[PDB]
């Protein structure tokens, strides 16, 4: 009765690697700026000239080298942690704008930030402070993000990692925090992706659910907005706080008499388009302690801001359930909305907001609504796999007309998993179509340590090399986004793969992608995939 | 009786005022207990700022909110406090997390540190004769007698605390009748909290405070020596405990309750 | 970090089968009395006697036919029934006494029941009503339980089947139900046995849980009991109700930080002695909706009253969860504990329970706590099966010194799973041992009519006879309990197999079973399973 999991397309890896040239390299992220792929790892970052002929091996371009100092590690040491826990590990890298990079990293459990020239990547000016910016462990996740000059950053304040925190510092801006040991705002919070869009900031964690702890412990996912104009609170309610903290359920489940929840998410993209709709995909899986299972959800981003107008939650008795709250005892002016729009702009700053506001948004964090998903259901399920789903990379613009829209999922064992988006008869956007599956991890040059770590942790796709760039801690993988010639001479299952990369030309009489020289006669069938009456192998 | 302070000024700096107060549901207007800086000065606009106050570490411990929902009138009485060698000492009785359950502790801070990672906690009271009692109502240092310097092994330097206890744990706001002084030798203070500062950090049992900590906090494992005078670090701290610091009674009655030592 | 599916120890069917000896058969439950096998069917009751040397295929001895009358088809059918609903399927068989069965029927949605002669199955007396003892769908579960002479039963008592209760009639005491349109005590309930110990009966069922539907519908097993000496409350409380009526959850689940619950119960066993304990055993499994998973969990008939002796739930406010009762509240006498009983004995009969008892436990028919398993976790777990696990036969006295304890698992699949339950070092109980798995549907002798139905609807175990039965709704197969000469003359494996039923006879020289010509040398290695240095095939 639960959806059997489905089975690709078409049914291994000798693609370009990357390995430094030895040590682990201990890969924390990469990314993409301009033209060139930035690999943030321990004691380094290394970049990688994306157009310069990939070849056998893909060669370090430029470097870059920040060793831990000698007493740094030290302490570190000595409060008890590993030889190998206790090095500078890069967990934050952002372009501030053309000139400046802004890297953080864990230095051995003592977190600290310093700025980078693009260009040569040589260090300027005095670091500041890695408190409530990066992580202290290598290991914690954490969200790190530039928008309008300023650092929205969550992660751990303390070394013993107590102490979780959404925070706004830098920019000429006065400096915000959410309220310190307040599980009604955060209990127990694992960051996984924070964006831009509006005049919000939405950070997409999981945090031990205050709702249903009814009965044990549950874990939620969450989506939680924040003013990008946000000033903190008079003199009375919440100086140097949030006051546009508002945090939400997401909604990821198949829907049944009793529905069956993924909460575990994973990871979530950045907006994208698709469908003429703005929208985030997730990822979700079931508790460690449980069955197997994963989801893909995807959330239009007009619905995430439909359920911060909705109504709130409380708890009356401090044992009673949660109730929405009536919109009678709702305070004006809105509690999170911002100061400066629809009737609040009689509001000059944040900090003229009254008590009223103030004191409900304190306590009434949580969004009596949950996000619902497109088509409220997961675009995609796995269910009989030992691996569990997490990264994920999106491609808008695929195929020869560039309305189809491509979906890359990372998994944990290497296995790397391709779907379309559907679009229905209708013209709404209407379930998945899985394409293909391919293990893209290289035992022969990326298990050379004590090392084999095969999950993925970074993904990149790179439309303009063609290509998507898949993170091991140990290498990147450069994998083509559509290799055709793999599917023959044989036209029968050329045209069945459905690939949006991939396609007929009879020029040659045989199967390939797509080209910029876009004269010749490109012969492909996705929407109906039609396989009628045609020469077999 | 819910406000106490011990000025410290130690040679070569300013010198600071070690506060701790009742807050009264509070928890973001006032600290329960802070140092301030009390300067040279007499004009300095410095009085009474925080001897450090950064976004986050700061010389001030505030009441959580989550503590304050959980019990329902939550607060920190401070009954006495003094300086003695290295530290600085906090008598407070308090609700307990989970009839009205109270708790008087002792709060043991170096003088020279502001990040407040020194803190320390443990419960104190004495029994005699199969009743215990567990409230402090009133506490006095002073010198040992010559009797009592024998019975615990400390030099007639050595500091004694004597102090006053209700009979049991139960409304410290309509209190009993049996009451008992008692005395606690400050060498045994610092060496109970020696060696519970010791274990924990060998990995053994939990931090044990859950009122500023609000939940579980596992003891991490650390090779640092823990000298007679250490200071904290940032981790294993805020150190509680529910190992009771049991002092010697001197005397006992249930006719007249006891006030004042 | 969810244990693994493990392997069963060794690695089809053609054992003798009953076909009725060509129409459906419908068989809805098997049993056995004294030494014949009865085969409640579709207007029908076929028995087998098992000792009338079991040959090529198993013949009808004795038989019975009760048909429904065409009037009560036609008034079924006109309610919008089909064709093959209405007819009168036996949902209830027992013995009664030496002389009497006592069998009820669906009779066309609307059951009735009859007594009948024991010998020569030919009906006698008035016939009785049905309400409330027997179901009126084929479908649905029902129990039926005689202890003392009084009938205790536990379906529905309407046509629509709104209306569930637990019932007990018959034998010269008044007639006691379970309140009507309550769900404090009964919501939704699916009835899955019952069963006769101490001064109390016990059924398992499931419910729509109150406790935990703080979100939307969640469904627990339970565990209820009442006082055979219950006689219904007094003239303002509980009169012709239960004055004995309590609930508790039970625990199935792996612990972890969150625990996984299986709470679909599907089967429950008679009491019964392993390792000097009286247990009963229950499969479980995920909500339909969920990926598929199923546990074998076990309960301490001890453990089992010692909850009905704990503390109860309420519900303070209205909307607020369900906080334990202090025993300062309790009244006394205390609330089901039995009329005649430790300072009980006060009370000559349960209609002289005062008004504070009996309105309390009106109220509170939930216990706090939840039934413990025996060793906290599942002794058996599938979770990479496409099919549940259902019927539960259990062998408490298998081997040479009869010491150690086999139990049989029936499927929906016909696979049937047989495991060893194990002794630990300490002496306790501990885990248990996959020794075969076996599939047992025969699909050239019980797939005849338009029907495959491969779901294991009854199983019996006959030790007399050394044997298994398995009742499918259109054949029953009899398996012997251990085919030992399927291990060989491989002397290796024949001992690796740990089979309490199989071992070695040096005189022949070859894997054969256990005889009650105990003479012979009859060499098995099952606590240790020990193969060290012998000759291999
Ligand atoms: C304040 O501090 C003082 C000093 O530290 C402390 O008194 C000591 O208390 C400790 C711990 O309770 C005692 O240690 C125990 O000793 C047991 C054996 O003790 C006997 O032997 C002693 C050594 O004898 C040698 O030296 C003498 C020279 O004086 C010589 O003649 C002998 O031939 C021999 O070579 C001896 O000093 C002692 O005699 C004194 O003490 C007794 C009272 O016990 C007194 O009555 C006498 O008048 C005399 O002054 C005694 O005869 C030993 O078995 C025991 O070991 C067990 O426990 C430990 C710990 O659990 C385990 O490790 C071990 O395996 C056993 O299970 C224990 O070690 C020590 O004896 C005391 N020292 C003195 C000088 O009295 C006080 O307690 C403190 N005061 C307060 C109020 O707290
Ligand atoms: C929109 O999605 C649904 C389900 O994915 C599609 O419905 C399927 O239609 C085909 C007929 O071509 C059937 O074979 C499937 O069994 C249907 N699914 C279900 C669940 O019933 C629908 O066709 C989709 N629309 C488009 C244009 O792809
Ligand atoms: C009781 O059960 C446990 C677990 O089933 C047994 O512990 C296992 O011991 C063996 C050593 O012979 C190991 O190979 C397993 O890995 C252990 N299991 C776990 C989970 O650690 C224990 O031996 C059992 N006792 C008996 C007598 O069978
Ligand atoms: C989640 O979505 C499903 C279907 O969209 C709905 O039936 C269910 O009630 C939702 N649950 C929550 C908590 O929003
Ligand atoms: C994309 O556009 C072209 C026409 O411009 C059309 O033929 C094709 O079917 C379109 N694909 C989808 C998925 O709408
Ligand atoms: C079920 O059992 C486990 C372990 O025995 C325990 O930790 C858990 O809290 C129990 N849950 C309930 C509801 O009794
Ligand atoms: C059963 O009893 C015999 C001795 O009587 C012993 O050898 C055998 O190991 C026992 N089995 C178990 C499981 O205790």
């Amino acid at each position: 009765g639960f959806p059997e999991d489905s089975e690709p397309i078409s049914i291994t890896k000798q693609y370009p690697v990357f390995v430094g040239h030895r040590h682990r390299l201990d890969i924390q992220m990469i990314m993409i700026m301009n033209r060139t792929l930035y690999v943030a790892a321990r004691d380094h970052i290394y970049t990688v000239d994306i157009d310069t002929s990939h070849t056998e091996e893909i060669y370090c371009s430029k470097k870059l080298t920040w060793k831990s100092r000698q007493a740094d590690v030290d302490t570190c040491r000595m409060k008890g942690k590993h030889k190998d826990e206790c090095h500078n590990f890069i967990k934050v890298l952002l372009k501030k704008n053309d000139d400046t990079l802004f890297v953080c990293g864990t230095n051995a459990f003592n977190p600290s930030c310093r700025n980078y020239r693009v260009d040569t990547l040589e260090t300027f000016g005095d670091e500041f402070s890695g408190m409530a910016r990066c992580p202290y462990d290598a290991k914690h996740a954490n969200i790190a993000l530039f928008a309008d000059g300023k650092l929205y950053s969550a992660t751990v304040t303390d070394f013993l990692a107590i102490d979780a925190v959404i925070y706004r510092s830098l920019g000429d801006s006065p400096t915000l925090r959410t309220v310190k040991h307040d599980s009604k705002w955060l209990k127990e919070p694992y960051f996984v992706q924070a964006v831009d869009y509006g005049d919000y900031i939405y950070f997409f964690f999981r945090e031990i659910a205050v709702e249903y702890n009814t009965m044990g412990k549950v874990v939620f996912p969450r989506v939680a907005q924040v003013c990008k104009n946000d000033m903190g609170g008079s003199q009375r309610v919440l100086e140097k706080q949030w006051t546009s903290f508002l945090k939400a359920r997401l909604n990821c489940s198949v829907p049944g008499d009793s529905h069956f929840y993924f909460n575990i998410l994973q990871a979530v993209t950045d907006v994208i388009r698709i469908n003429g709709r703005d929208v985030v995909l997730a990822t979700f899986s079931t508790p460690y302690n449980s069955i197997p299972g994963s989801a893909v959800c995807a959330y239009d981003m007009l619905d995430i801001a439909n359920v911060f107008t909705g109504r709130f939650k409380e708890q009356k008795s401090p044992d009673s359930t949660w109730t929405p709250v009536p919109d009678e005892r709702v305070p004006k002016p809105r509690p999170g909305c911002c100061a400066g729009s629809s009737s609040l702009e009689k509001y000059a700053t944040s900090n003229e907001f009254p008590d009223d506001t103030l004191n409900f948004i304190k306590t009434h964090p949580l969004m009596d609504e949950a996000v619902p998903s497109i088509i409220n259901r997961p675009w995609f399920l796995r269910t009989m796999v030992r691996y569990r789903l997490t990264k994920i990379a999106v491609d808008n613009a695929a195929g020869p007309y560039q309305n189809h829209t491509v979906v890359f999922l990372g998994s944990e064992k290497g296995i790397i998993l391709k779907f379309l988006a559907r679009i229905g008869s209708s013209g709404f956007l209407n379930g998945s179509l899985f394409l293909e599956e391919m293990n893209v991890y290289n035992p022969e040059k990326c298990s050379y340590d004590g090392v084999e770590d095969k999950r993925i942790m970074g993904m990149q796709l790179d439309r303009a090399s063609g290509s998507l760039y898949v993170a091991f801690s140990t290498c990147v993988i450069k994998v083509p986004l559509g290799r055709c010639e793999r599917h023959g001479k044989c036209k029968k299952t050329c045209i069945a793969s459905r690939d949006p990369y991939c396609g007929w030309v009879r020029e040659s009489g045989s199967c390939a992608h797509l080209s910029p020289l876009s004269r010749l006669t490109f012969e492909q069938d996705i929407e109906r995939g039609n396989t009628d009456g045609l020469g077999d192998c | 009786g819910t406000m106490y302070g011990v000025i410290v000024r130690s040679e070569g700096e300013d010198g600071k005022l070690f506060i701790g107060t009742a807050v009264d549901g509070k928890q973001d207007y006032f600290p329960t207990l802070s140092s301030r800086k009390l300067p040279r000065d007499p004009e300095s606009s410095a009085m009474l700022d925080y001897e450090l106050h950064s976004d986050f570490v700061s010389s001030l411990i505030k009441i959580p909110s989550d503590t304050l929902a959980l019990v329902s009138h939550f607060d920190i009485f401070y009954i006495y406090g003094f300086a003695s060698g290295g530290f600085v000492y906090f008598l407070t009785v308090q609700p307990e997390t989970p009839d009205l359950f109270y708790t008087s502790r002792i709060v043991r801070l170096c003088k020279d540190d502001p990040k407040f990672h020194s803190y320390v906690s443990l419960p104190f009271g004495c029994t005699r004769a199969g009743v215990e009692y567990r409230l402090l109502q009133a506490a006095y240092l002073a010198k040992p007698g010559e009797a009592l310097a024998q019975a615990f092994n400390i030099s007639s330097d050595e500091d004694v605390l004597f102090a006053i206890f209700s009979k049991g744990q139960k409304q410290y706001h309509h209190p009993p009748d049996d009451s008992a002084l008692c005395a606690f030798p400050i060498r045994a203070i610092n060496l109970q909290i020696k060696e519970r500062l010791q274990s924990c950090y060998h990995g053994e049992g939990n931090l044990e405070l859950n009122w500023l900590l609000g939940k579980d906090v596992q003891c991490t494992k650390a090779p640092v020596p823990i000298d007679d005078n250490f200071c904290g670090l940032d981790i294993n701290q805020p150190l509680g405990g529910s190992t009771p610091v049991e002092g010697l009674t001197l005397y006992t009655t249930s006719r007249d309750r006891l006030t004042s030592v």
